[PDB]
């Protein structure tokens, strides 16, 4: 198994140093949010986590104060046998206007409509177990959950760190040799499709065990459907 | 060849399908493409209830893949591009951008086409249209046939964001001060209607109310965000008012008062710089709390320009002059610059604002290399001791000067940034030379492209 190797080497900060060929492709950019009203004079700062496939992180895009209210609400509702340990929730915007406010901000961010995504995830994580590689977008050989939601496959994801992790917790891609670092307040983002509608095998991914303190993550998958006009194809692939 | 009710378009039967339809919804598509598989069965579905209705609307299809030339005049970069043409005008196609639903689409070409002004047959139809919106438009005709009715009807047709009436009941004039023929703009802010005034002309009717929609001073949210950015008014006025300000009321209405000379030339904004919401917006501005209250002014007329009063008092006649000589193209553009520090020269590396940037950069005898770079960037802060490396080997070079710039808080009119970082050299000429560095960020990297001249 020189796959687990990698995968551990990876969540150990190890692996794939970057080239100064791949480095010079990333940076940093005041987010004009593909010229939403809101950012284009309220800028988000965005940076280069990766060149291909493109994965950002943005930065300030929760308060402290959000980010507890969040984890209140969400708390009670987090608690075959499961060897991964972690707990999760799905938040409603009704449950309070800041579920509503985050909602709206990503979409903001993204450019992609949130009317078809799914409830705000959000999971906290424990010590230990193992998180194993996996695409965020299924299989549609697969009898699922999104042939009965009819919004299509989850065409990109939304990642909000919302706890400062002591050690460990890195999200993992290990096709790319990327590890991308916890940050309270931030967001990761990348697109699980292409341009075309097809998965990107690009994007495996798995998130590193927590090796000291408790990871708190809120996830949102944006669908297919209803970004037709928002992220329309491109020529061939 | 018709499949499923939509017409299949190819070059060689597009001018003849334009000619014979008068509503035509074409789409462009690809049969790879997932968004384009997924509307097929509802763009059919849309096809076939037109038909059904007897609607003379008819929808088609051209895949761009075989018809490319004819994809290309259209402008065609993305799947499903739709384009809907009337009269078969080909000159300006308009895009089609609400939802993928058969109902959306159906929706949005009887809008179009329908009735420019929804008939009011009385006064409870009148205020269920006036309280539908913020801001709703009155046609007061006895003959909605009459020439004047008919350009009120073409101003209407030119308005989408406004919901449009027409009336020719007598009760509905009455109802306040109309006598005769005329029109009515009603609005859920200031004066509450505004009557118009003047020859019922099409061009007069619209400047009327472009002067009118709009809310004279307007509070900055994320609410009233898209309302403010979504107009066609490309020039605005923001003033940062904190509410723990003396004389709050006062100030505001000192802005209000010099708003009225503008209405539907420079839109007027105000925000609460003390509300931790509104911080990505005073840093945009290289603002701080301690600086505030201030007024600033800008065009997004494609390259989105700064300018800020030579004056900071904050009254009527101060905020009036300063629109004026604004519009009059007395006021240069406002360009960030931070204050330059003591010690800027201090150092191996040379520290740049704003102020300093033009007088540095382009100096005739000096080989300047520039790293523009912001504070919070992660790719800067591992750029940095390669940075400061290069500065301490070329300290004492005759010519060669290294310096660094923050690029958030400082804006320069001879270099434009948009990525961080990003590196600039100026060789030593009068001719204001600028090579951009598109190498490996390495110290070896630096000095072969350096010791080059800028070439490697």
């Amino acid at each position: 198994l020189p796959e687990r190797d990698v995968y551990e080497s990876l969540c150990r900060g190890e692996g794939v140093k970057l080239t100064p060929r791949r480095q010079k492709r990333l940076f940093c950019r005041y987010h004009h949010g593909n010229r939403a009203p809101q950012l284009l004079i309220a800028p988000f700062k965005e940076e280069d986590e990766w060149d291909s496939p493109h994965i950002v992180r943005y930065y300030d895009v929760m308060s402290d104060e959000e980010i507890e209210r969040i984890k209140e609400i969400a708390k009670p509702k987090l608690a075959v046998a499961s060897y991964r340990v972690s707990k999760s929730s799905w938040l409603e915007e009704d449950d309070d206007p800041v579920v509503a406010r985050v909602n709206r901000r990503m979409q903001h961010i993204t450019g992609l409509t949130v009317k078809t995504a799914e409830l705000l995830q959000v999971a906290n994580y424990g010590v230990g177990g193992q998180y194993e590689p996996h695409f965020d977008f299924s299989r549609n050989d697969e009898r699922d959950t999104f042939k009965h939601l009819g919004t299509g496959n989850r065409v990109a994801t939304f990642l909000n760190y919302m706890s400062d992790v002591e050690a460990g917790g890195a999200t993992v891609f290990p096709d790319l040799g990327a590890a991308i670092w916890p940050k309270k307040g931030t967001a990761v983002f990348w697109y699980n499709l292409l341009r075309s509608g097809e998965g990107d095998y690009r994007t495996r991914h798995a998130a590193c065990p927590v090796l000291v303190g408790c990871k708190w993550v809120s996830n949102k998958w944006f669908h297919e459907r209803g970004q037709e006009f928002l992220r329309p194809c491109g020529s061939t692939e | 060849e018709e499949e499923d009710h939509v017409l299949v378009l190819r070059k060689s039967n597009f001018a003849e399908a334009l000619a014979a339809h008068k509503y035509l919804l074409v789409e462009f598509y690809a049969p790879w493409c997932g968004h384009c598989k997924a509307l097929a069965p509802e763009y059919a579905k849309a096809a076939g209830k037109l038909k059904a209705e007897g609607s003379e609307i008819r929808l088609a299809k051209v895949d761009a893949t075989e018809e490319s030339d004819l994809a290309q005049q259209y402008g065609v970069r993305g799947y499903p591009t739709i384009k809907f043409f009337r009269n078969g005008d080909t000159a300006s196609p308009k895009e089609y951008t609400a939802g993928r639903e058969a109902d959306d689409i159906v929706n949005w070409l009887k809008k179009r086409t329908g009735p420019a002004a929804t008939t009011l047959p009385d006064g409870a139809a009148a205020e269920s249209l006036v309280e539908s919106s913020e801001v709703a438009v009155i046609g007061f005709f006895k003959d909605v046939e009459s020439d004047s009715a008919k350009q009120f009807l073409q101003a209407a047709e030119a308005i989408d964001d406004i919901p449009f009436g027409i009336t020719s009941n007598s009760d509905v004039f009455s109802k306040y001060q109309l006598d005769k023929d005329g029109v009515v703009l009603f609005k859920k802010f200031d004066e509450g209607r505004n009557n118009f005034e003047g020859e019922v002309t099409k061009e007069n009717l619209l400047d009327f109310i472009k002067h009118n929609q709009l809310p004279l001073v307007i509070e900055f949210t994320e609410q009233t965000a898209p309302k403010i950015f979504g107009g066609e008014i490309k020039t605005h006025i923001l003033l940062f008012l904190p509410k723990s300000v003396s004389d709050y009321d006062g100030k505001l209405s000192n802005f209000k008062t010099a708003a009225e000379s503008f209405k539907g030339k420079i839109l007027f904004i105000f925000i609460d710089s003390d509300h931790t919401d509104n911080q990505r917006i005073l840093e945009f501005f290289g603002l701080k709390k301690e600086e505030c209250p201030a007024v600033r002014l800008i065009t997004l007329e494609e390259e989105m320009t700064k300018y800020k009063p030579e004056s900071e008092e904050l009254t009527a006649e101060r905020i009036t002059e300063f629109c004026h000589r604004f519009l009059e193209g007395k006021i240069k553009p406002h360009l960030m610059s931070q204050e330059l520090p003591e010690d800027w020269d201090k150092q191996p590396v040379k520290v740049l604002v704003g102020k300093n940037f033009e007088d540095v950069a382009f100096d005739e005898k000096k080989n300047v290399f520039v790293e523009f770079y912001a504070p919070w960037c992660g790719h800067c802060k591992q750029l940095a001791p390669i940075w400061d490396k290069l500065g301490e080997t070329y300290k004492d070079h005759e010519n060669i000067v290294i310096a660094k710039m923050d690029s958030t808080a400082n804006e320069v009119e001879a270099v434009k940034v948009h990525s961080f970082p990003t590196l600039k050299f100026f060789p030593a000429s009068a001719d204001r030379t600028v090579i951009d560095y598109n190498g490996e960020r390495t110290l070896d990297g630096f000095k072969k492209f350096l010791e080059s001249g800028g070439q490697d």
